[PDB]
């Protein structure tokens, strides 16, 4: 629905996935198909696991698709402000200049 | 059936804030030791959780939820309540 068709072929496109909770198993069964489809649609997915309840499995399954998908895993939201500069610089390093 | 109470240090969000500053592994090990030593119920875990929270406070991260994300309430005098980050220079009926 967001990338229903690519309208900016010149840009990089990135999903920053701030995630803090587990999926139940019955929901997870299509996750690999969606993330590999996003790679095929040349979308970078950056997983950011927050707190004890983020399911690390889906973090690593995102990382397994491409090295560009470099994860972050955080003890609480309070250190998001501490990640801010490396996150936004990594996002811009993964994007081309005009 | 009590061992999960010690794993709050690893599993539970308020304690998990402090993992960049204080490693939970010694405190959860000591917690499992007090669960072995102590004859009570789930309260047998509480000194390790309290001392972890105080260690985090010393490292500069107060664990404001810890005493109600868990069953553990510290002892207090009559009519008082336990809380984190009580101020020094506590006000009284007699003090300017």
């Amino acid at each position: 629905q967001i990338f229903s068709k690519i309208d900016r072929p010149e840009a990089s496109r990135i999903a920053l996935l701030l995630m803090a909770s587990q999926e139940p198993q019955r929901m997870s069964r299509n996750f690999v198909r969606y993330v590999q489809g996003l790679k095929k649609k040349k979308v970078i997915v950056i997983p950011v696991g927050i707190g004890p309840h983020a399911n690390l499995k889906q973090i690593r399954l995102i990382e397994k698709q491409a090295p560009e998908n470099k994860a972050f895993v955080l003890s609480s939201v309070d250190e998001l402000e501490q990640q801010r500069d490396e996150i936004v610089s990594y996002l811009c390093d993964l994007a081309p200049e005009a | 059936g009590l061992w999960e109470q010690c794993q709050l240090l690893k599993s539970t969000s308020v304690f998990a804030r402090c993992h960049p500053l204080v490693d939970p592994e010694p405190f959860v090990a000591l917690c499992e030791k007090t669960l072995c030593e102590c004859a009570g119920g789930l309260e047998c875990a509480c000194p390790a959780l309290l001392e972890y929270a105080r260690t985090c406070a010393q490292e500069g991260m107060v664990l404001y939820g810890w005493t109600d994300h868990s069953a553990c309430s510290p002892v207090c005098p009559a009519g008082m309540e336990y809380r984190q980050c009580v101020s020094p220079c506590a006000r009284t009926c007699q003090s300017l």
